[PDB]
């Protein structure tokens, strides 16, 4: 498939082929495109607080060692050896100053140095350059309010401006409340979608809830629980959708604080940001306070999806077009009573963990439209995400990003695919950037 | 029996546990923890959910499976949350995943799912302080089978207490599971271990 | 004990079947069963076929393995025939099997397979109306091993009847087996659950 | 490859690439040429009689659902929904008078249309165009007495004439005899096997019966016993071998009607079939009468094979070069008692079915012939199927087709493989038409 | 019981080995061998290695698990080796075995392995001429899952001999498996059967 | 991938492109270029001594039959019936006169003629050509002293030259010491490692020993005991590395006679190889009496291993990049007491067959090595193989190849790779021979 003509996303982000959910020539084409160009996510400074604590990630297929500096800062390494190519660390966390190969005992530094080889002296002598024998470091690792990200280019835009409009939604819990806090280990499962199934589903899907999670909803007793079975359409400024140069996108659904935890945390949860929203008033005015307790369903492009306020955090890790290792994580605010915080953490996993109801509604919904895009009269076919298309703004003067204001459409969708498309059919972020130039005019056509 | 200064590779918690069982054999207990498991088994086997709480499960029930990060052998620094819940449920949130099975708008229920369950190596054992408490230590498989082609099965073992309620009925007021697979490879681990 | 409109997803079949276990526990009679299956998966798994039906098949036996049609949980209208017989076999045609299988000709017998099976759950009951008839239930892991890298698992729940025969011994007079899995990914199900 | 020059069949169908049965990227093309191009099997009218009744079937890689309409039509669509691709429907039968989507909730009606979007007018308003977002269909739908099958390929012959000479030999038993029903639910297993090494088998495989099945043939004592391990030759004129212009060809044992059915349903069989031909002499005449009692094994090109009078009805699904799914139904004639009806049920699955005990002789021919490839020093051999080449005719007097007139031969062999490669050299049907042209003359030479 | 003569399937070996469970039946010895499995399955489990050679390995034991090679089953003039020995083990190559598994410097060994054993189909069988040895026999599937997302399932039959040891302990004192799978899919054969 | 430009090997075998232990498409070019080209273990008289005896291969990914004939040669053929391509013998030994199909029953020759076919008179009359229809025969197959390789390229060099320098150092312990016999079955277990990685490792890495088998070393007590942990280097001048023209290549531990063999059988060993040792001084000189009674840890190019003394012989043979299925045989000498040999089979067993102590602390190393070389940001990185280089000598006095005279290097990593690279990079042995023109001096460079 020649990538540089191949229409796989409309103009607009209207409609998408199929095959982009099946075609594995497509897969290898994204791991170049999409996941060695972009910001990925890696952990949280919660994680690993202090000098020599160090976690293991994925960064599209390749595993990373991400480690605390003596000097404060984090570096990320590849998860290789530059001897033989053995995998260094083959755990999850720990803590230490170095690690060393189990194949012929190379030892690395924190750092990524290589500081050691068995008998240098007598085998080497003064012949090994370990000063060029470093393991190979990600090029670009930056914080966005403790949670750490990076990026295999050294070209891409800074973390703040690659999150472009998305920031504005995402401050007022991430920095406003007084920070957050990831609370790990993480599940993980593998699921045989492809990793946008997910993402595309977290980043701009308000629709599917009432109908996909009709049973959670109606068992759970959650504050959205009239939704089940389509039995209400949200009230009329429920929400909005909006979406970004850089394809990162989300839900806004106005107080939703308790999220998709169930009646017993409700009140508890209802009370504490209202309580916190009434402080935020003063600090960051009214609207921006509203946004820190209202229910936030975003992907950090690519495939970084969270639910503020139910405090879900996830990572669609691709492993070919129809497997994805889901990793879900909870996230908390640092200041709520620790008991609320183990509760929330709990829920969080309750819901969409491994085995989280909700996230089990969503399973056969992902797998099938990946694997149909396989499917030999599907793969030319194309997906729909035309809903409130035409009624999309930008620059509007309160909420900034191209937005849709109503809180169910495809808003999201259509951000995300054309900064997909303008990815893939580009060979590096200046053609990117020039394939760009006028996204969010492409987006609001017909407006 | 096990020192574990020697035996290097047992936790504490695993020496205690065994410990419980070696003493003290109880022939008839063995019999009566079989068929209590083999019954709840049944129960579960079949989907009748509402029976299982009705008849296996305590109103004080703690009902817990975690999945433990990986970590270095030789780690004594890092103190981070060693492990998170995939399951902790109190009855009230055992009830609800079970209205959740239910719910006719459940579409991942239909067609039906097909479950078998496996329930071997039945250990048990009264507590030495509540000598109304029983121990019961068991290990399961459990096929699921659904939509033609998709096929997972479940391995673990199953820490236990045990103790009489209403009527009489020994009901399962404690179930603990340490997964054993770190990253799941069954879709999801929506099923009653 | 089961109420199928408050349960509402077992079957009218599945409610039946548990009350006729939940009711009467005859410890020995479970042991009972235990060792007639247990001899039974030993001589299956020796592929001692003949010795298997001289001393375990009753000649008035059904033996019977079905798959299910995959329908609607709210289905109520399609009335066409629900499932299909894997097995259906009288006594002769349980022989015609065996023959098959010993037969000096059957090539896919060489080298000679390898059969290993797992019995467990047992469950055993005297039938109401007729005192010599004993329902026993029980659940299979059976695994085969062929040519070097074949491997197939087959996992099972049997509802059988056994009755004494001549000389005294339990025979089984039925099997029914509603196999879980509706594709099956095992090249074939020619073993016998 | 190149598939317009590259000789995979042999001039006459004397022989064909071993790489044929595992090559991936010919598998690939053969969902194009083969599995888009050709009538498939669908289901039977015994299967969905009432209006609203629906099964699901594989046509090649794809899911289609199969709908019986008001007006007693049947229409076939895609299970895959129109809005962001998720499997439609997950069973495998039922009846409906729609299918609603579980993802989002579009309901589309048993005639393909999208009949409903939840909440469209406060989402869409009228701006969505329903009328074009229906099912995508497959094109063509036709009835074989009763046998349904399907075809993507809007330019296809009708089926009657794709059926070709093969529908003089097959009207006796599912015309003249009043009619076959087909009784389901079939039984489904997966082998290690390419989809055309089972469907070469049932169109033209004689020579193995009495090696490959010397213990079913002994042990089960059939009509066919005596062939067992080789010990006896059927009779001069046992039989004949027949194939045709499109694919389709077929085996005849003379009087065979019990066919693979064990001695307890021989009597019973004989009896009924011997009645029914001595009924059909005045309308048919007698050699289709006798056709009509006599055991064909047939293939339907590409992948649906049968035995008459055994009652074995199976569809080869394609997976891929090495993995095929198997579906087996039993077929019964209408007017035979219910008791006949449900024995030889039974005794098809019995012998052919998932524990088939004739069908498991035949999975270590099928699956390492397929296997055997994909091994590099057999990619490049030739699959010889000469036998009794040069002795067939055409045009003969009483049996039309391609003909060899013996039991066993390789004659439906070289039919089938000569218009698979005419297929996949093609790229549609005027192409096949055009490569097809001196058919009959291509498989008589030397005769 | 068996004639292998009729019973053509049946090694001389395996119609041995039945005879011995058929005629005798002793409940309580049932019960005895149970119990000891399963706790030793229990110390395995565990990774109480140390334990397990200390409770339940006799020091004359012979630990044997074989790989046979697959020949015809018509085969009769090739008389070479007919299988090899995956573990031929006595008493301190099992010791050596164990501190191998203990060493920390067993990287293979970090993060920690998880086993779960189920075993079933348990018969024993004191033996005619030595009454102080026991015959057991039993079934195990064993799961191991490491490093994330390794998973190895083993299938194996036991035949084991158990004899009083010191401090009247019953130990094993011999093991014999035939391994099912000719060529191993699960890496290496590195667990205890 | 352009095969005859691209640079998988740099120049003198100094590193290698991590994408050769993962790629698939270098994968299917090795079948052609290293696998057809090259020679490759079949079996040992010993296992197949008498007429008719026989066992099954492999020879690359293609299964051979390797049959003694009457006249004492040995012939071997694909595994595949030359009619429809079944496998034809599904067993791994035994003793025939012939091989029979079970799917058509033709019947075969222990010699490769097709001898038989089922009613070949009534069937194929005078048609068939049955002296053109024999088994697909292996084009070369020869003896080094007693121990059966073959090669589907009839232009190879003989086996003895294809040994090259190798040779010499084998000889001892082949020839000299009276013979070798193989102990079979071999055990067999598939590894996740592509067949390069314990390839390379048993060619030329002593340097992993002390880390790797740290555990092993302290637990087994072998003599080889003190290099546990890396607690000690060995001595001066315990050792060399040596390669060769065609890539094989070993290690030569002196004296070490008893291996890896636990403590129980080092006296007897050490005893034995001392006595034959003496004997041989007089018959082969001090240096060559020394090399039978030292441990070498030897590569056949490309996929055959040996620990001669400790007596491990392994075959890796390629599954696909990712996989490779591991033979493990024992070597054992002719003249031992048959109770020494008995133990020394299950010694080899114990530490290096399926659940071989030893050979389990290597599974990681070279899975997650394999694995890693499929990994985005690790395809294009260099494995290094620099140990030792500028310090290697060709035509030596005393010890003839390419020679390190050290214990611990990297030569034999580098004639491995340098004759794998010319091979890939070569359409023909003649082109194999014109890039390896200069083969020593590349090696050499910088001494
Ligand atoms: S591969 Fe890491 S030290 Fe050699
Ligand atoms: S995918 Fe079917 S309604 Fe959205
Ligand atoms: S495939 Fe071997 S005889 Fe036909
Ligand atoms: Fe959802
Ligand atoms: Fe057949
Ligand atoms: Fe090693």
């Amino acid at each position: 498939m020649n990538y540089n003509n191949k229409i796989l996303v409309s103009e607009s982000g209207l409609s998408q082929k199929h095959l982009i959910h099946g075609d594995e020539e497509l897969f290898q084409h994204e791991l170049k495109t999409i996941f060695a160009r972009n910001w990925l996510f890696l952990t949280h400074d919660s994680l690993i607080p202090a000098p020599g604590d160090y976690v293991t990630a994925k960064m599209g297929i390749d595993e990373v060692i991400v480690s605390r500096q003596n000097d404060g800062s984090i570096r990320a390494f590849l998860n290789v050896c530059r001897h033989r190519g053995k995998t260094l660390v083959s755990v999850e966390a720990g803590n230490a100053k170095g690690f060393v190969c189990s194949y012929h005992g190379w030892g690395f530094g924190s750092n990524g140095e290589l500081q050691s080889v068995p008998f240098e002296k007598d085998l080497y002598g003064e012949s090994l350059n370990k000063k060029c024998l470093g393991l190979k470091e990600v090029a670009r690792v930056e914080s966005f309010h403790g949670f750490i990200y990076g990026c295999f280019d050294q070209e891409a835009p800074p973390l703040m401006d690659y999150l472009g409009d998305a920031a504005w939604y995402l401050e007022p819990m991430f920095k406003h409340s007084g920070g957050l806090e990831l609370v790990g280990p993480p599940g993980k499962v593998v699921i045989k979608a492809n990793w946008k199934a997910p993402a595309e589903n977290f980043v701009g899907d308000a629709y599917h809830v009432g109908w996909t999670h009709a049973s959670s909803l109606r068992s759970g007793e959650s504050i959205f629980s009239s939704l089940a079975g389509n039995a209400a359409l949200p009230p009329e400024g429920a929400g909005l959708q909006m979406t970004s140069k850089y394809g990162s996108g989300m839900g806004v659904l106005w107080d939703g604080y308790s999220g998709v935890h169930s009646a017993d945390l409700v009140p508890e949860l209802m009370a504490f940001g209202g309580a916190k929203q009434e402080r935020l008033n003063k600090e960051i005015g009214d609207v921006r306070a509203r946004i820190y307790r209202s229910h936030l369903n975003c992907t950090v492009f690519p495939n970084n999806s969270m639910l503020t306020c139910s405090g879900v955090f996830k990572v669609w890790n691709p492993i070919d077009a129809n497997t994805t290792e889901v990793w879900t994580y909870a996230i908390v605010e640092k200041d709520m009573p620790e008991d609320l915080k183990r509760r929330l953490a709990d829920s969080v996993q309750r819901t969409f963990g491994p085995a989280g109801f909700w996230e089990s509604d969503d399973n056969d919904n992902m797998e099938t439209a990946s694997q149909n895009g396989k499917k030999y009269q599907s793969r030319d076919s194309d997906l729909l995400s035309n809903l409130g298309f035409g009624e999309d703004v930008y620059g509007d003067a309160v909420y900034p990003g191209v937005v849709g204001k109503s809180a169910i459409g495809e808003t999201s969708y259509r951000g995300f695919y054309r900064a997909y498309q303008a990815h893939v059919s580009s060979s590096n972020w200046a053609e990117f950037e020039h394939a760009s130039s006028t996204w969010h005019t492409e987006l609001t056509k017909t407006t | 029996m096990i020192n574990i200064q020697e035996d290097k590779l047992v936790s504490a918690h695993d020496a205690e546990e065994i410990l419980r069982f070696f003493n003290c054999h109880d022939s008839a207990l063995q019999q009566e923890a079989t068929t209590l498991l083999t019954q709840e088994a049944h129960l579960l086997d079949i989907q009748a959910y509402r029976a299982w709480l009705e008849h296996c499960v305590g109103s004080e029930v703690q009902y817990q499976v975690i999945s433990r990060e990986l970590r270095a052998a030789s780690e004594r620094r890092y103190k981070l949350n060693e492990a998170m819940n995939v399951y902790n449920e109190n009855f009230q949130q055992l009830k609800v995943r079970v209205e959740h099975q239910l719910d006719p708008q459940n579409w991942g229920n239909s067609p039906k799912l097909r479950f078998t369950r496996f329930i071997t190596n039945v250990q048990a054992a009264m507590d030495v302080n509540d000598k109304e408490l029983l121990h019961i230590r068991s290990n399961v498989i459990l096929h699921r089978a659904r939509r033609g082609n998709q096929v997972d099965v479940f391995y673990a073992a199953r820490e236990d207490k045990w103790k009489r309620g209403e009527g009489g009925v020994r009901k399962l007021v404690q179930r603990f599971v340490d997964y054993p697979e770190r990253i799941l490879q069954t879709h999801n681990l929506m099923v009653f271990l």
